[PDB]
């Protein structure tokens, strides 16, 4: 199997287009990335009209020889780390599902489905979504999994559309210690009230940042807006090494000091925050209280 | 069913111009139609602010989210479901009237016919928008269509009242709008001097006494009411309060 987004449920073109690793390695947010992708497709030899069809109706011969095609073509572009070994489950005549696709469907179904009072309503919506995802586990239900797959596609589209705008605007401010970016305004910002969606966006952003020529490993801070509550949702993100690295420079995984920093700042200053999430690196802060807090975090020993 | 869009002569309606020469359609063609809506433009800057905000938000950067919530909170339904519902209702239901509704319809038709005669007699020209039996049939069909929404076998007063309201809107907006079209005006000046001379600023007089005195003189009753409501429309220094009895001069 490959580091691809819903390969067996979407077209191969979209599978290459939405893959995070491919995006990071080929810079698909500008036009040169699309030109390189078209060069890739032409040199492999799959027609552009053929590659834009469903995996079921995709040509049988090319589906059989895809492994050899990838092996011979990926070396020049340097994507030879996309090929791996995975698990596939088949039951009768239903079809084939992979572990990665199933977990993405589960994650998206958790994300989307169905002041203090509104926060409680959001939390009960989240627990209801958890129960619906739990119900989706059993083999007797498949309309609760096809819906999850289509919602995963939609959510990945939205994340890509927001990330391309962020990278256009260059909102990532490079401070001396840690990078910072704030989603002050934009479209569909109501989706990002979910911490797991925010983590997905941050994972894509940190992969894009890591797949660069910069030689600085700095933590990233990401924040959003919820205009109904007038509160910022701030999540701290750890840096990540490139996936194609040896084990000698893996003596210890990168730690996260954001929870310690937040707790120390809140215990030494009367800020109006609410640290109750099980993830100790995710907090809710006030719109007027964000900045002073930020300078404090700049001046405190991380 | 025919849904037609048209523009009056000289672009804008030009309300100062007579209603007779703002529309070029003949009497015959207008009779077949039964809901004539004259949408006029207006300026008060609050509706303008609202419309500007609405269009600015409806720009695709934001609306693509908000309308979605309208399908998540159940405030609106999608187009295809509406199509299925309308074809289902067209196939299944066909309502019918009740004697009380028939009496109310007959009374309303007589009332509007008499009001049309009054407006024609004051204006002294044929109305550019006629009222005939086709309009009575139209109101009946509007009541039946309203009852058809809820699949009710029988149409009752609850639908008839709303249909009558819709017809009143579509009538008072187009047909009976400014029938006067703007003894002549020699009396008009003569009256307006008397009110200033005899009724100072801040005081008030009863309607009955003024009507009595001016019917006693050459003014008579018909002349008084028209310019009474005109000076009220001017609203520069004439105000009504306390029903139709207190003629306050502002």
């Amino acid at each position: 199997d490959y580091y691809l987004f819903l390969l067996r449920h979407s077209s191969l073109y979209d599978s290459f287009y939405y893959s995070n690793y491919v995006n990071a390695k080929l810079s698909l947010w500008n036009e040169n990335g699309k030109k390189r992708l078209h060069k890739m497709f032409a040199r492999m030899g799959i027609p552009l009209s053929t590659a834009q069809e469903t995996w079921l109706y995709m040509d049988h011969s090319i589906k059989r020889e895809l492994g050899i095609i990838f092996d011979k073509n990926l070396d020049r572009y340097g994507l030879q780390d996309i090929i791996r070994d995975g698990f596939v489950r088949t039951l009768g005549y239903r079809g084939s599902i992979s572990a990665s696709e199933f977990v993405e469907a589960l994650t998206a179904l958790l994300e989307v489905g169905n002041s203090a009072q509104k926060l409680t309503n959001l939390r009960k919506r989240w627990v209801s979504n958890f129960w619906l995802s739990w119900d989706a586990l059993d083999d007797r239900k498949v309309e609760l999994l096809n819906r999850g797959i289509q919602l995963a596609q939609d959510l990945q589209r939205a994340i890509f559309n927001t990330g391309v705008a962020i990278l256009e605007k260059k909102l990532i401010k490079h401070l001396r210690i840690y990078r910072l970016c704030v989603l002050q305004d934009g479209p569909d910002l109501d989706l990002y009230r979910n911490p797991l969606t925010l983590l997905r966006l941050g994972n894509w952003l940190i992969e894009c940042c890591a797949e660069s020529e910069d030689k600085q490993l700095l933590p990233m801070v990401l924040a959003s807006i919820d205009e109904n509550t007038d509160t910022y949702l701030v999540a701290g993100l750890t840096p990540r090494y490139p996936r194609g690295l040896d084990t000698i420079h893996t003596k210890k995984p990168i730690l996260n000091n954001f929870s310690m920093a937040f707790q120390q700042i809140t215990a030494e200053t009367d800020a109006k925050v609410r640290i109750d999430n099980f993830e100790s690196s995710i907090i809710e802060i006030r719109r007027e209280d964000l900045s002073p807090f930020l300078e404090k975090l700049t001046l405190s020993g991380l | 069913s025919v849904l037609a869009a048209a523009n009056p002569i000289y672009g804008r309606y030009d309300d100062l111009k007579s209603p007779g020469d703002n529309i070029d359609f003949q009497t015959t063609i207008l009779s077949r139609f039964d809901m004539i809506f004259i949408v006029k433009d207006d300026h008060n800057e609050e509706r303008d602010i609202s419309i500007a905000n609405h269009v600015i938000n409806i720009h695709t950067g934001n609306a693509n989210a908000m309308q979605n919530q309208q399908e998540e909170n159940g405030s609106e339904i999608s187009i295809e479901k509406m199509k299925r519902y309308i074809t289902y209702c067209r196939l299944k239901c066909a309502p019918r009237l009740s004697p009380q509704a028939a009496e109310k319809l007959s009374s309303n038709f007589v009332t509007i016919r008499k009001q049309l005669l009054i407006n024609e007699l004051e204006s002294t020209e044929r109305s550019s928008i006629p009222i005939t039996i086709r309009q009575l049939e139209a109101i009946i069909r509007i009541t039946e269509s309203l009852a058809k929404l809820e699949l009710s076998p029988i149409a009752q007063e609850r639908h008839v009242d709303e249909a009558i309201r819709l017809f009143q809107a579509s009538t008072m907006d187009a047909a009976s709008q400014d029938p006067i079209g703007g003894t002549s005006l020699s009396e008009i000046r003569r009256f307006e001097q008397e009110l200033k001379r005899r009724l100072p600023i801040g005081w008030s007089t009863s309607y009955q006494t003024l009507r009595r005195e001016f019917v006693d003189t050459h003014r008579f009753s018909q002349l008084a009411l028209d310019k009474a409501l005109y000076a009220l429309e001017k609203h520069e220094t004439i105000q009504l309060r306390h029903q139709g009895q207190n003629i306050y001069r502002s």
